[PDB]
């Protein structure tokens, strides 16, 4: 695998033009295949050494009508010309014609049988106007060669032959055509005796899908890594991706899809779906930043945005507007970019926020606040001065890495005094925390401003269940509930580190006991189709390749594969 | 956790050279990339931090830049004092930690090509009679420092040059059971 | 000024343990993570742990985890390093860096060497060579080889002793107290 103008696929176009004398070639002694055309023009070497060359394809030609081109090279005053065509092994050229002219030194290429090379018929084929004072061929050649030698000779293989074999065959038997996986001749009936590839490559055996990563376990009646596991690099099949490419499942491409992410579990990189938002870092504000807040020109950068390498400032000036009516006020509703955001490498200082908006619940899936850049005197979360704010709104935050808390002058914000900050603070709290004068404690229970019940002793972000910390028994789409779809209701559900998950399909609400285990299909009391060996399936195996080939079973009455 | 840097680099007082820096979604992809240079005998030094930002005494020479999970030093301008070791790093998320390169040696050359002067002493007689018989091979003025025959790691003269030394221990006995490369030795 | 000072490290046996301690300077120690990185000799810069700035996260490489413990004293401005059961592969120069703007180590340490080995002080055994001297087998470094009243850096040998050699003799090993001419 090379690219066009050492290997043996040539992937692009060999182009040789205008090249002195002597020129050290030797480097293209080991090329096998050509994936596009063969252009030598106007050069005064004497030979062109492309002995193991046999497949041309061309599925791009040069003039638009010519898989190898070759002309001009010649000098009308000095003696270097093109003598020899070194292409002893070229077989094929399965799309594209032969141009061969104006060549004044170049012989024996008027005995050559081009249409046997030819694969397209309606190509165009010219060969003329070459040498003049040529040599006959060697006697071993029988006509037909390439150059003046005993293995310079043109080896012929296509022949007509019946129409069990459309033009894919080795010979005029019907028991002797080629595979199916056999771009043009071939040389045997095996899957290892062809000329070129149709699709893909394992080790000389052309098969159309290189070995799946994921096969069939004789084992565990499910799928497994495979042994070989071959990965699509274009054309050849390999075991480990190359250099810096990432594996996409079945290929290896340069770079992951816009809808997977480069996840490294098995050592290897591997592009691994997203599944929902891509992670993606962004810039933020304050010290270090372009700004000293968000405002009306900040806030459209911030789309898809989950991680925030700095912070995010702001500041009564990014909201009201500029002072010098240059930038325009912030809209509120454009807050709403904020909600892909998971972390904050900095700090987190709201010292403005719209009045009609009592909550920070565009933060609602905020889950880390690192404070490796703190705030004003060591702060990571500072909310100072918003008579608005009715509750927090933090729902998803869990993690407040370092830092001081600074909360003060909201006068009208609650539920955050049962807040147990232990519990979401890392560190010694010692003296980090600076609440006071907000709304009254007593205040707060006064008017019912207090966690909801089905909170545990830890605190809450606001009124409702979903605004709980920690719930006393489950968790369903963030919200506290008490009881989880075990024994009734749909879908039926199971429990895992005191939340609610829905359980395989396939598996038929049990009534009165415990439908799943686990999230996989191994976990069942009952099969509601078929089953699989260990497994709930609702079709068994109809065509899945394992590590010898298709599998399949009929459903053993009591449906069981 | 580690970041993918070449082992080498080589250059001429005055050409552009490149270090390019390979690594992850978790490391590179979500996090700054930094640079490091470490003359030798010293302390590794802040180079590039951010991306591409640049200190107060680090000239407009240097430049980082970083695209997708990977990122490059260009030194444009190369001189005899940027010879040294170049490491890139970067925050890492998923196994929280900083993610360190292998390291890069850059290698100034501008000195003529030299070859080392050999200089072997047979196993000293007043040693030979100690049970053992050390050979000692003495590798001195050589550019660049780059020599293979325990053995030294060649060390920069005040001559500019370079030198090293190869010993083998070896037994009496062996001894008398029977009677340095440079890229062209 | 603005400085990371290092201290605690130097020659130590296998199984050993070492304090390292990390007197900051010049800046608000109480805001920013703090670093501890390594680098054996001929190897490359590795990661060892790094704490939060209310001492809060802390991770460590799999190379120590278990076996070392980062803390930090923000009321004396120090990090600490607890470097328990020290195996030879330990052996490093350990810096000590402070995460900046973007978590880059703006700021680094002097080095302090921390050295694991289990071989002790020995005496260094010369042998005159054939038409200089020859030192073979020592330890600790270095030894001031000078004739009468160009040497070459000494080789770490396989039993973890050093032997140097001088090209035209005293050679005194103070670690040893051994002034011996031949
Ligand atoms: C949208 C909204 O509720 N705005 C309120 C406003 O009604 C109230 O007068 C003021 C003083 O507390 O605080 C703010
Ligand atoms: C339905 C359910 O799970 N109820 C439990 C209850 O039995 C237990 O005493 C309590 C302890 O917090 O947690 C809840």
């Amino acid at each position: 695998v090379c690219p066009g103008t050492r290997c043996e696929v040539v992937m692009g176009n060999l182009e040789i033009v205008l090249t002195g004398h002597n020129a050290d070639l030797s480097f293209l002694q080991w090329i096998r295949e050509v994936t596009g055309y063969v252009l030598v023009a106007m050069n005064e070497f004497s030979t062109l050494p492309l002995p193991n060359l046999r497949v041309v394809r061309g599925t791009q030609v040069y003039d638009g009508k010519f898989a190898i081109f070759v002309m001009l090279n010649y000098n009308t005053n000095s003696s270097h010309a093109l003598r020899q065509l070194r292409l002893t092994q070229l077989t094929e050229i399965l799309s594209g014609g032969v141009y061969i002219e104006k060549n004044d030194k170049l012989c024996h290429m008027d005995t050559i049988d081009w249409r046997d090379i030819v694969r397209d018929r309606d190509a165009e084929i010219v060969v003329k106007d070459n040498g003049r004072s040529c040599p006959p061929c060697h006697e071993v050649c029988k006509g037909r060669c390439w150059g003046p030698g005993s293995e310079d000779c043109q080896t012929l293989t296509k022949t007509i032959c019946a129409p069990q074999c459309n033009g894919h065959c080795f010979g005029p038997n019907p028991n002797q055509c080629c595979h199916d996986e056999c771009a043009g001749g071939c040389s045997g009936p095996q899957d290892t005796d062809c000329f070129a590839c149709r699709h893909f490559n394992d080790s000389g055996a052309c098969v159309p899908r290189c070995p799946q990563p994921l096969v069939y376990n004789k084992l565990t009646f499910q799928l497994e890594p495979n042994p070989h596991t071959k990965y699509q690099y274009g054309g050849v099949c390999v075991a480990s991706c190359p250099h810096n490419f990432v594996v996409d499942q079945t290929s290896c491409v340069r770079a992951c899809p816009p809808d997977k992410m480069e996840v490294d579990k098995n050592g290897l990189k591997m592009c691994e779906p997203c599944g929902g938002l891509c992670p993606k870092a962004c810039e933020g504000t304050g010290s270090g930043s372009r700004f000293q807040t968000v405002d009306s020109s900040n806030i459209d950068g911030f789309v898809n945005c989950t991680k925030i390498l700095g912070n995010l400032d702001f500041l009564i000036t990014g909201l009201n507007g500029d002072p010098w009516h240059k930038i325009p006020a912030l809209d509120p509703e454009k807050l709403n970019v904020f909600r892909t955001v998971r972390e904050i490498t900095g700090y987190l200082n709201i010292q403005s926020w719209p009045p009609h908006m009592h909550n920070f619940s565009v933060f609602s899936n905020l889950t880390t606040i690192g404070g490796r850049s703190l705030y004003n005197r060591g702060f990571s979360l500072l909310i100072m001065k918003n008579l608005n704010v009715t509750s927090l709104g933090f729902r998803s935050l869990k993690e407040i890495s370092a830092g001081r808390i600074y909360i003060s002058a909201n006068r009208q914000l609650c539920y955050h005094h049962s807040l147990n900050w232990t519990k979401v603070l890392r560190g010694p709290t010692e003296e980090r925390l600076d609440i006071k004068h907000n709304r009254p404690r007593r205040d707060c229970v006064a008017e019912g401003k207090v966690c909801d019940p089905l909170c545990s002793s830890g605190g809450c972000w606001g009124p409702g269940p979903g605004q709980c910390l920690s719930c006393r028994n489950y968790s369903r789409g963030g919200v506290c509930v008490t009881h989880c779809n075990f024994l009734n209701g749909e879908p039926r559900e199971f429990a895992h580190e005191a939340e609610c998950f829905s359980c395989h399909p396939e598996c038929q609400p049990m009534e009165g006991t415990a439908t799943c285990n686990g999230s996989g299909s191994d976990t069942c009391a009952q099969c509601a189709h078929f089953r699989d060996g260990p497994h709930c399936v609702s079709s068994c195996p109809h065509g899945v390749l394992g590590a010898k080939g298709p599998i399949y079973k009929y459903p053993d009455v009591q449906n069981e594969c | 956790s580690v970041l993918t840097q070449p082992p080498s680099a080589s250059g001429t007082p005055g050409q552009r050279v490149t270090i390019s820096c390979s690594g992850s979604l978790s490391n590179i992809g979500l996090n700054y990339v930094s640079w490091y240079q470490q003359l030798p005998g010293t302390a590794p030094k802040l180079l590039i931090s951010r991306n591409n930002q640049r200190p107060s005494g680090v000239p407009d020479r240097f430049s980082g830049s970083k695209s997708g999970t990977s990122a490059s030093l260009a030194i444009s301008g190369l001189r005899s004092e940027d010879e040294a070791d170049y490491y890139c790093a970067a925050w890492d998320d998923s196994p929280p930690g900083e993610a360190f390169g292998g390291g890069t040696k850059l290698t100034v050359l501008g000195q003529p090509k030299a070859a080392p002067s050999v200089t072997l002493f047979p196993p000293s007689s007043e040693e030979l009679q100690a049970n053992k018989a050390t050979l000692v091979c003495l590798i001195s003025d050589f550019y660049p420092g780059a020599v293979t025959v325990e053995t030294t790691t060649p060390s920069k003269q005040s001559n500019n040059k370079y030198a090293a030394s190869s010993y083998l221990s070896l037994t009496p006995e062996q001894w008398k059971s029977h009677r340095v490369t440079h890229e062209g030795s | 000024e603005v400085q990371l000072l290092e201290s605690g490290g130097g020659l130590v046996q296998p199984g050993g343990s070492l304090r390292l301690s990390c007197a900051a300077s010049g800046f608000t120690f109480s805001y920013y993570y703090m670093q501890w990185v390594r680098q054996a000799p001929g190897k490359g810069l590795e990661w060892v742990s790094y704490i939060g700035s209310s001492g809060g996260v802390t991770n460590y490489a799999d190379s120590v985890k278990g076996r070392f413990t980062i803390s930090r004293d923000n009321s004396k401005n120090t990090l600490y390093l607890q470097m328990n059961s020290l195996r030879a592969e330990d052996t490093a120069v350990y810096y000590c860096a402070r995460v900046g703007l973007g978590d880059a180590f703006d700021i680094w340490g002097q080095g302090t060497m921390v050295t694991v080995s289990s071989a002790s002080t020995k005496g260094p055994s010369v042998f005159p060579l054939a038409p200089g001297c020859l030192v073979k087998d020592y330890f600790p470094e270095p030894v001031t080889v000078s004739w009468n009243s160009h040497t070459f850096p000494a080789v770490l040998q396989s039993s973890g002793l050093y032997s140097l050699s001088s090209v035209v003799c005293n050679v005194n090993h103070k670690p040893s107290n051994t002034k011996v001419d031949k």
